[PDB]
DNA sequence: ACTTTTTCCGG
RNA sequence: AGGA
DNA sequence: AAGT
């Protein structure tokens, strides 16, 4: 009665983009990005991924509160090196690592007799 | 040994026969 | 129950006897031998507060009945058979509760109020009250869509017909710290 | 920018009372007699047992964020094989020539009772704690 | 309410994957707060469940009678020969990270059953409204859109 | 029912979906709200002025430090309460990936990465470390408990500087809503709008390490181990011969009265000192025998939830049940129960509940404890009445 | 509902209290709390 | 299932609920007051069956 | 009040097992934990769906229109 | 042969059995929370009723009716309703179904997901077959009837994700487990006397290396090799739960970096 | 008591509580339903006009 | 001889 | 008649 | 349960 709508959880809102990139003001070189329609599903995945950057400092995500999905990423990278590509490369080596993931099972799984 | 002393689950046989006979609400009927 | 010295074959024992047990579960397989066919054998008498000033009553039969001539240390410490005076025995102890407390699993492990917090919201539980209720006009009812009888379970349930018109659902229940919620 | 203690005590006792990870040591210095060590140490990690001969070192540097990888690169300050940061709270004075430091390290306590590390030891939060062997 | 005396409403509603997970894929459908049963004492209640969690896999209905030989000690004795620890923890996983929980969860059926009072039933708000005919005052009652 | 000047406070309005008035948890205290069904009233100001009136006034922040006992009024309750202890244990030491999320899950964090209190082999931080990032810089707390050396050895009390924790296990009594408390100090030396963030801030970190380190509670928390429970049961033997010992001295004339008593209160006195005695010593015994992995014990020693008694009644036994200080009386000729020969004074006929809950409750030990329970409740509702035209 | 068939209602030295005598003869559980408390007793 | 034992009037279900009393015809003592000219008593409540 | 389809817990569906869980007790003479089994339930939210339901349905049915 | 390894132990109709290698937790828990969640499916989402004469209600046969699993194998080539144009329905985006039942028999008539009829054209794909994975090819007992007990409905089928209704899940149960020996030290064994004892052993304690007391604690030690199975309703058959999970993972993350590329 | 000391009022709404750790002290939880229902009279100033508007 | 209070909130 |  |  109160209650919102179910697809509200995955559905982009009147005018809502699903990146939101805002520069942090406390630290140099970093930046908090806010992902619309999104949950940990990504956020512990994209945020574990930077932190196999050597280059990102700081990497850390936060469900602000459960009623609304949306998850704030804050990444802090080496000078010079810039935040929005961190991201960008962190995303592509998921993409890549499933990309070997699905061949890997796809293989094992035509091997099966049952 | 029909006349062999009664058990412990042996009186839930005489609840169970209790109910049977008066019911749960025998006292607002009788 | 009733409790008599006489035994020519010993001691004081309960007038009720297994081949009576046996009598009774006949008919009950039936569904010759009733309760009031107890009552006028006289096994088992009906006695007021009055008449319970005078005798004397044995918790459990056969706990209570014989005498000693190693003790498992999980069981709750339970006191003696001394007694040689015994004139009744209970038929059951968990007979002291009524319709609502007899739904409560395990109340003898309890703290004594959180029976009586139970035994007031049972009332205020949904499901099947009866099987009728699409032939009745009610002012407000409530049914549960899918009732589920207890995992845990009073022998007095039986009599309650619980299991067949339950209150709530078996929940796999977890008690821990989530997101502080 | 330098080293502010420096010695080699040891292990009298190892204390695990309660603690699964943490253990109380206490320790002796084998030049001046002086001086005794009681520390805390993450015995998970770098683990201590009754009778060892461990170097101990102080160090005000090798301010602001921290870094964490990169550091292969880097000049690790670090020879030692466990390596701490915590601040100093207490200067006791137990008599005569005789001082005590109180070095806390996020909770890990550490009790140094010497006298002659005089203009060395300062009330400072950069205090690092170096452990080898 | 389970049928110990402990009431209770819903915090929040969680999802499948939101929930804490046994290592068999098994996920709550209730989470109650471990600081429920110190100060009241209800033991029954972890006793109902270890009891339950036997009878849901031994397929026998276990029994919650009061006076009987029933020990915590001996339905310890069947879970540990149906596997799970005796005591009935389990180990969890955060739902979100999938990283186990340093803690064991106390996990099993309990009998939990739903009260009359739903709050969509209770709610209530009013800004101006309908007024008594004598003391010019705001009406009684949610139903009558009182004060 | 609104007793306080507390049960009625200025809030900010959030609005969100679904139909519950949701409040924070340290506020809980003030109102004396649970979540047990528990309803609330909200009233909106008309006036620019009768905001004014709300906001300056009767705002929760304000209302911390409370003139009925010139102590903070609301503390760190439940959950945030009990994972503060397990977090500030010295065996609690958090990993880099986690670290980061709890650095930016405190709203008002400097962005600064604090140096770990083990710089290898591998970066280690410490609870203590990390909860003193919610802890604001200025702050100036010290508490001794008992054998609180400056060199804490158990981690007793507390020792916090520039608003950072240098020893102790941070729980109930720092803090909480006690007089000396973190709050305390908080709300006079930094403001009451920077408490107020404070309690979010610790809150934040706690729930959010806690969610991730999990906490339950099971029967196993009751069970004390074996050995303990013959010693228990023995403790209940002797104190059981202590009051035979003096019920066939009585009945043998031999007992002198104490001055000013009958010859049976003097009796009944003694019967009822060694039963609750014994009550103590077999409760004082399990208490003792469980380790610091006990979750009863862990919420007990934080002091979220529970105490000694609950131990003793749960694990040990229950003890002496009475109605009005007097023991289950002869409300039969002579004898308590029919189950019972007359002139019976011994501990088990007139309500000496002897078993633990987890052990079971005898027939007698039942309806006695109903008797006790009974007296209780219908104090609980006369109490409640009495008290509230006190009130008025 | 059974339970409603079986309620006693006891209008009106100190009755709310659970007597010895109830014993077998009243539940010592099944009870209101207020101002009814043990002046409704449960068969 | 539905057990009896109660009414139906004028549409709704009826419980006749059990109305405790003090028996009839008995003879009871009680110490009467410390404040009293009368210190013990023996009443009856008798009235016909 | 008849068979929940899929466990509340899991989701497993469960409103086929219904009917065989019924015959492995009457016509194949086995009890309730290896009928359970049979029908490959192994997780007791599971195993709880199908033991402990009450198929009411078959009440109802008796009234007449 | 690449990054992340596989290596199934156990398959079948619904049932795989695999071990997840050389991958990060996080990645597999992703992986874990999207096979439950975000692969989409089909089941009933517009219960039209015509005539209702049984025991139960109108919604509660509602509800029940969208629990019943329904082919989603080319569920890839049926649009989402949302995206489709057409006002409410069409062939492209959803799948009409029909039921028809009376009591002619004098015994309870039973109406099962098998007697559920597919009204709208297929266009060739395999979609909308109602999961009959029973015996007896009964499929989910929908209810019973007496006599002139007659239940007339239509229903329309549409693709939809878990994370909008439970109705819409792929997946059952998954099993997933890393670190049989506590090696990793990620969690504190509640006891009474002994740790070892009290805990059942891991059946995945076969396929690691038990600890050996007289090695020091692995610090450096990380958490990769996952113990998992998954298990398929019906809909989708169990290697696609997996394959189409890991999918619309990389999917998610491509909307990402896409979405990244339009600022 | 009743109608002069105590008074039943307007612009008052009430409904069951729930614990929210993700809300600041003193901030309230007020469902949408509540907050529709709820009114503030806010007088037209140069200030709010246009917010005012877009509200209306 | 004679009076008055007792916590707060669907029909 | 019922909740805290 | 008190107090004109
Ligand atoms: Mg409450
Ligand atoms: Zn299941
Ligand atoms: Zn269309």
């Amino acid at each position: 009665m109160n209650a919102p709508d179910r697809f509200e959880l995955f559905l982009l809102g009147e005018g809502e983009s699903k990146l939101k990139i805002d520069p942090d003001t406390k630290a140099p070189n970093a930046v908090v990005i806010t992902f619309e329609k999104e949950d940990h599903t990504l956020g512990n995945l994209i945020r574990a991924e930077l932190l196999n950057d050597r280059k990102v400092l700081f990497a850390a995500y936060k469900v602000e509160h459960p009623f609304f999905a949306r998850f704030k990423l804050r990444i802090q990278t080496t000078e010079g090196y810039d935040p929005k590509d961190a991201l960008k490369n962190a995303c592509n080596s998921i993409i890549n690592k499933l990309g070997a993931l699905k061949t890997n099972f796809e293989t094992e799984w035509n091997l099966q007799t049952l | 040994d029909e006349s062999a002393p009664i058990t412990a689950e042996d009186s839930w046989a005489v609840i169970s026969a209790f109910f049977r006979e008066k019911g749960l609400v025998s006292q607002q009927l009788d | 129950f009733i409790v008599e010295d006489d035994e020519s074959l010993g001691h004081k024992e309960l007038k009720v006897r297994k081949g009576h047990i046996a009598k009774l579960m006949a008919t009950e397989y039936q569904d010759e031998y009733t309760w009031s066919s107890l009552l006028n054998e006289g096994l088992v008498e009906y006695i007021d507060a009055e008449e319970e000033e005078s005798i004397l009553i044995a918790m459990q039969p056969e706990d209570l009945e014989p005498a000693e001539a190693d003790v498992d240390p999980a069981k709750r410490i339970r006191v003696s058979h001394h007694a040689t005076t015994f004139t009744h025995c209970e038929i059951h102890p968990s007979m002291i509760l009524g319709v609502a407390a007899s739904i409560i699993p395990f109340p003898d492990h309890n703290q004594s109020p959180r029976n009586t917090y139970q035994s007031a919201m049972g009332k205020q539980a949904m499901g099947v009250f009866l099987t009728n209720y699409n032939v009745r006009m009610d002012t407000m009812a409530n049914i549960l869509y899918y009732p589920q009888k207890p995992l845990g379970t009073t022998r007095a349930m039986e009599y309650l017909k619980f299991r067949e018109l339950p209150a709530g659902q078996n929940a796999i229940v977890a008690i821990a710290c989530y997101s502080g919620y | 920018s330098n080293t502010l203690f420096d010695d080699i005590f040891q292990v009298s006792e190892v204390d695990p009372g309660r603690y699964n990870k943490v253990c109380r040591i206490e320790a002796a210095s084998t030049t001046q007699d002086q001086c005794k060590l009681t520390l805390d140490i993450n015995v998970e990690l770098f683990p201590v047992a009754a009778q060892d001969s461990l170097t101990v070192t102080i160090a005000s540097s090798l301010t602001r964020s921290w870094r964490p990888p990169q550091a292969g690169d880097r000049s690790l300050a670090d020879d030692y094989d466990y390596v701490m940061y915590g601040t100093a709270y207490k200067f006791e004075e137990v008599s005569k020539d005789l001082i005590a430091v109180y070095y806390s390290f996020g909770g890990l306590l550490m009790r140094l009772e010497g006298n002659y590390r005089n203009l060395n030891n300062l009330k400072q939060e950069n205090a690092y704690l170096l452990i080898r062997r | 309410a389970s049928r110990h005396g402990q009431k209770g409403t819903i915090g929040i509603t969680y999802r499948r994957e939101d929930m804490p997970f046994t290592a068999e894929g098994i996920v709550p459908d209730l989470i109650i707060n471990p600081h429920a049963i110190p100060s009241r004492m209800t033991v029954a209640h972890l006793i109902e469940c270890l009891l339950s969690k036997v009878a849901a896999l031994s397929g026998n209905e276990g029994d919650a009678s009061p006076f009987t030989d029933i020990t915590v000690e001996g339905i310890s004795k069947l879970l540990r020969e149906h596997g799970y620890q005796s005591r009935g923890f389990e180990v969890m996983y955060n739902g979100h990270t999938g990283k186990k929980l340093m803690a064991q969860i106390f996990f099993g059926p309990t009998y939990y059953q739903r009260l009359r009072h739903m709050v969509d039933d209770k709610i209530h708000a009013r800004a101006r409204g309908p007024m008594q005919v004598l003391t010019r005052q705001p009406v009684e009652g949610r139903s009558r859109d009182g004060g | 029912p609104s007793l306080h000047k507390m049960s009625m406070m200025a809030h900010r309005v959030k609005v969100i979906p679904y139909s519950t008035f949701r409040l924070n948890l340290s506020v809980t205290s003030p109102y004396n709200a649970d979540f047990d069904g528990d309803e609330m009233n909200l009233h909106v100001p008309q006036s620019e002025e009768t905001r004014a009136e709300l906001s300056q006034l009767c705002a929760v922040p304000l209302q911390i430090v409370s003139p009925q006992s010139n102590k903070p009024c609301m503390g760190i309750v439940q959950d945030t309460l009990c994972g503060i202890r397990k977090l500030t244990l010295r065996d609690t030491f958090i990993e880099l990936d986690q670290v980061l999320n709890m650095l930016y899950w405190v709203p008002d964090w400097d962005g600064v990465i604090p140096t770990p209190a083990i710089i290898k082999p591998k970066p280690l931080w410490s609870g203590k470390q990390i909860l003193s990032v919610a802890i604001p810089n200025g702050i100036h707390l010290q508490r001794f408990d008992e054998g609180t050396t400056l060199l804490s050895p158990k981690d007793n009390g507390m020792l916090i500087i520039d608003g950072q924790i240098i020893f102790g296990v941070v729980e109930k009594k720092t803090v909480g809503s006690s007089n000396g408390g973190l709050i305390h100090v908080v709300t006079r030396e930094k403001g009451p709008q920077v408490c107020a963030k404070l309690f979010g801030n610790i809150q934040k970190v706690v729930n959010f390490w806690l969610l991730h380190n999990g906490f339950s509670t099971g029967i196993g928390d009751t069970i004390a181990d074996g050995p303990t429970m013959r010693e228990i049961t023995e403790t209940i033997a002797e104190a059981k011969k202590k009051v035979l010992d003096v019920t066939k001295e009585a009945q043998a004339n031999l007992l002198t009265a104490k001055h000013g008593m009958t010859l049976r209160e003097s009796f009944e006195d003694n019967v009822v000192r060694f039963l609750n005695e014994a009550r103590d010593k077999a409760g004082r015994l399990a208490e003792v025998n469980l380790k610091d992995l006990n979750n009863v014990k862990q919420m007990v020693m934080a002091g979220s939830k529970g105490s000694f008694i609950n131990i003793a009644q749960m694990s040990a036994c229950v003890g002496q049940q009475s109605v009005e200080g007097k023991r289950i009386a002869f409300g039969f000729v002579d004898r308590t129960l029919p189950h019972f020969s007359k002139d019976d004074y011994s501990p088990e006929s007139k309500g000496f509940v002897e078993n633990s809950y987890l052990r079971g409750l005898t027939p007698q030990e039942f309806f006695f404890h109903a008797m006790g329970g009974r007296e209780g409740l219908i104090d609980t509702a006369v109490k409640t009445a009495e008290t509230g035209y006190i009130q008025r | 509902t059974l339970s409603h068939l079986r309620r006693t209602n006891t209008p009106i030295a100190k009755p709310r209290q659970l007597h010895n005598t109830h014993w077998g003869l009243v539940c010592p559980a099944e009870t209101p709390e207020g101002q009814a408390c043990g002046l409704v007793k449960n068969l | 299932f539905d057990m009896g034992g109660y009414f139906i009037i004028n549409g709704s279900e009826k419980v006749l609920i059990a109305q405790e009393r003090s028996a009839g015809n008995i003879v009871q003592v009680f110490k009467k007051a410390a404040p009293s000219p009368i210190s013990h008593v023996a009443e009856i409540r008798s009235a016909l069956e | 009040m008849i068979v929940p389809v899929r466990c509340f817990s899991c989701g497993k569906v469960v409103g086929d097992k219904w009917e065989s869980y019924l015959n492995l007790l009457q016509e194949d003479e086995l009890d309730e934990g290896t009928a359970l089994s049979r029908l490959g339930l192994k997780r007791y939210c599971c195993r709880r769906m199908i033991l402990t339901h009450v198929d009411l349905i078959e009440k109802f049915l008796r009234y007449n229109p | 042969e690449e990054g992340p390894q596989v290596k199934i132990r156990e398959a079948s109709k619904d049932n795989v059995d695999f071990i997840l290698s050389n991958v990060d937790l996080a990645m597999a828990n992703s992986l874990r929370r999207v096979m439950i969640a975000e692969i989409p499916t089909l089941a009933i989402d517009s219960v039209e009723v015509e005539t209702n004469t049984t025991v139960l209600a109108d919604e509660f046969i509602a509800h029940r009716l969208g629990l019943i699993p329904l082919q989603s194998m080319d569920i890839e080539q049926l649009e989402y309703s949302r995206d489709c144009f057409c006002e409410d329905h069409c062939d492209k985006c959803s799948v009409v179904l029909t039921l028809q039942a009376f009591g002619e028999s004098e015994s309870t008539t039973n109406v099962y997901s098998k007697d559920l009829v597919i009204v709208s054209n297929l266009m060739g794909r395999n979609i909308g077959h109602p999961i009959i994975q029973d015996k007896e090819g009964n499929g989910v007992l929908i209810c019973k009837l007496r006599k002139g007990q007659e239940l007339k409905l239509t229903c329309v089928a549409k693709k939809g994700i878990a994370k909008e209704h439970a109705k819409w899940g792929p997946a059952a149960a998954i099993e997933f487990e890393y670190d049989p020996w506590n090696k990793l030290k990620h969690t504190d064994y509640w006891y009474e006397q002994d740790s070892a004892k009290e805990w059942p052993q891991s059946k995945n304690c076969e396929y690691e290396d038990p600890p050996n007391e007289g090695d020091p604690f692995d610090y450096k030690a990380q958490a990769d090799t996952f113990y998992m199975n998954v298990e398929s309703v019906g809909s989708i058959p169990v290697d696609q739960v997996v394959v189409r999970g890991i999918d619309t993972l990389q999917k998610k993350v491509a909307s990402i970096l896409l979405a990244l590329t339009q600022m | 008591r009743g109608n002069l000391m105590g008074k039943r009022v307007d612009f008052s709404a009430r409904t069951v509580i729930s614990g929210d750790p993700n809300l600041e002290l003193d901030q309230v939880g007020v469902p949408k339903s509540i907050a529709k229902t709820l009114t503030y009279p806010e007088v037209v100033t140069p200030y709010n006009i246009d917010r005012l508007t877009q509200l209306v």
